[PDB]
């Protein structure tokens, strides 16, 4: 190596700088913060009573952390299709707010909850715009929402003067006028009641049994920091040249127990000439020095 | 009337510990020896942050209200404190033009479309600022017309609202049985850090040739 550095075959006595020694770092520890305020998905999926189709319950989710690994890994889920976003990477792209609509429709009508569909459900009760971005889910609930003798509390509407617009709701109960003679709000001939409650029973066939539905839909208008998915904070090692990532602070070096005392709102410390030389561990809240 | 701050309205520009290091910053500060209004109440402007001190052993100052119109048709913030504890809130309101047993709260008459909730002598300083949809609040409580001294203000809150602000007010507890307002401008300061990491002194670098 000396002969190569000098470009010769005879080196005379001396002392020669030949190269450099640089310790090597192994593994990459990515630190971060908890989840804390998270998405209370345990309510929109587990309420004891779900709404009806003509009047669907819309619950919004504020700024939290969303753990979709609870819904993806949980249950049979007879249908699960996500349209704008790929179902797997739901943890790296986040949006301003999510909404979770819910209802109870029939089995053979689940295929109507999709962008660009037609039918008694997609034209009169719940219409999804063609520019959908969320992701639909639906599962069977025959053992809960079905009583022997008929369950007459679910009330899809089947008559309306015009097709619904995307994401509208109509709970009016006026009498539909079919003919040309007004009926002044009473049933009779050519005037009908526009609600046609399902006759749910346990001894039905698949395609006529109740199927609960949840429709997550995402929106990102202009908010810079919003609800987002969860990340990670690998265990923290010490006394080894490591590649570390403190809730944003990316660096390399040896980590060591400190004996300085930050003020209880300061995250990391800097030197003169402005280099990060101490951090605080988010989870345990202890100060650690960073030496190269 | 009007009064003169002396060296007031210094806050820690951010996290990151620090010790003896005359560190230099550019930010929005309240210039030294400024012209601060005196109040013994009306709609004020905001325009770029606000310094706000007060004094009273009882608690007459019971929070502020912010926004552009202080009514419906646009959103606003509301920060309140009954004898219980603080209540931050963000809806569209309908605010009394003069909003203010022990029964109270003639403040608003509407709470629509709420997009954020939260529930739970003396000198009490506050610095309010609003950058990139975040509404930052620094504060300090030092106990004994203002006096003369140095005391740096530590960050309290952070709210990712998005709200626009152009005006603000105050809230007071009536009688049935003193406060100042500075404004902040882009200045350059030189902060002296202690060995524990606290700001003990400062220099406003636009005062006199010495600075
Ligand atoms: C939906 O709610 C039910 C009841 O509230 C949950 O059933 C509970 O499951 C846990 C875990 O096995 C048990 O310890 C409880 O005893 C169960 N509750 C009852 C009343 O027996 C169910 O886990 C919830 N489902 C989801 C997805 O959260
Ligand atoms: C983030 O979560 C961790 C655990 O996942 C919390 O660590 C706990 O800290 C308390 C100290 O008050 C210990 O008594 C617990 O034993 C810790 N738990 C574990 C599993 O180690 C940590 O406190 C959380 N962050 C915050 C800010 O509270
Ligand atoms: C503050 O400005 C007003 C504006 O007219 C002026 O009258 C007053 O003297 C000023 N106060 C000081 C302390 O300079
Ligand atoms: C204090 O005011 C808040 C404002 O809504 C209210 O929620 C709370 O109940 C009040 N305290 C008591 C004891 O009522
Ligand atoms: C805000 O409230 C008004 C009146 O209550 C309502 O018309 C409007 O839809 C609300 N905003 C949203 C986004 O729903
Ligand atoms: C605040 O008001 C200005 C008026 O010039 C407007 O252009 C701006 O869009 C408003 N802020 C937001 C976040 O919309
Ligand atoms: C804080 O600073 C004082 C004086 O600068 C020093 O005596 C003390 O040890 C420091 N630490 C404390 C009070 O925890």
């Amino acid at each position: 190596e000396t002969k190569c550095t000098l470009k010769s075959f005879t080196v005379e006595k001396g002392i020669y700088q030949t190269s450099n020694f640089r310790v090597q770092p192994t593994e990459s520890i990515v630190r971060f913060p908890n989840i804390t305020n998270l998405c209370p998905f345990d309510e929109v999926f587990n309420a004891t009573t779900f709404a009806s189709v003509y009047a669907w319950n819309r619950k919004r989710i504020s700024n939290c952390v969303a753990d979709y690994s609870v819904l993806y890994n949980f249950a049979p889920f007879f249908a699960f299709k996500c349209y704008g976003v790929s179902p797997t990477k739901l943890n790296d792209l986040c949006f301003t707010n999510v909404y979770a609509d819910s209802f109870v429709i029939r089995g053979n009508e689940v295929s109507q909850i999709a962008p660009g569909q037609t039918g008694n459900i997609a034209d009169y009760n719940y219409k999804l715009p063609d520019d959908f971005t969320g992701c639909v889910i639906a599962w069977n609930s025959n053992k809960l929402d079905s009583k022997v003798g008929g369950n007459y509390n679910y009330r899809y509407r089947l008559f309306r003067k015009s097709n619904l617009k995307p994401f509208e709701r109509d709970i009016s109960t006026e009498i539909y006028q079919a003919g040309n003679k007004p009926c002044n709000g009473v049933a009779g001939v050519n005037c009908y009641f526009p609600l046609q409650s399902y006759g749910f029973r346990p001894t039905y066939g698949v395609g006529h049994q109740p199927y609960r539905v949840v429709v997550l839909s995402f929106e990102l208008l202009h908010a810079p920091a919003t609800v987002c998915g969860p990340k990670k904070s690998t265990n923290l090692v010490k006394n080894k040249c490591v590649n570390f990532n403190f809730n944003g602070l990316t660096g390399t070096g040896v980590l060591t127990e400190s004996n300085k005392k930050f003020l209880p709102f300061q995250q990391f410390g800097r030197d003169i000439a402005d280099t990060t030389d101490a951090v605080r561990d988010p989870q345990t809240l202890e100060i650690l020095d960073i030496t190269p | 009337s009007y009064t003169n701050s002396f060296t007031r309205g210094v806050y820690y520009p951010d996290k990151v510990f620090r010790s003896s290091v005359l560190h230099s910053t550019q930010d929005l500060f309240l210039p030294f020896f400024s012209n601060v209004t005196w109040f013994h109440n009306p709609v004020l402007p905001f325009n770029d942050g606000v310094y706000f001190a007060s004094t009273e052993k009882s608690n007459i100052i019971r929070g502020w209200i912010f926004g552009t119109t202080l009514d419906s048709k646009t959103q606003s913030l509301l920060i309140v404190n009954n004898a219980t504890n603080v209540v931050i809130k963000v809806c569209e309101f309908q605010f009394c033009n003069d909003p203010f047993m022990e029964s109270e709260f003639r403040v608003y008459s509407s709470a629509n479309n709420c997009t954020f909730e939260y529930v739970s002598k003396n000198l009490r300083e506050f610095v309010f600022k609003n950058i990139d949809g975040y509404f930052k609040i620094y504060s300090k409580h030092t106990p004994i017309d203002l006096p003369q001294g140095f005391s740096a203000l530590e960050p309290l809150v952070d709210l990712p609202i998005g709200i626009n602000i152009t005006r603000f007010q105050t809230l007071l507890a009536l009688h049935r049985s003193a406060y100042y307002v500075g404004y902040l401008q882009p200045r350059t300061f030189l902060l002296k850090y202690n060995e524990n990491g606290t700001i003990t002194d400062a220099v406003d670098c636009a005062l006199d040739p010495l600075s």
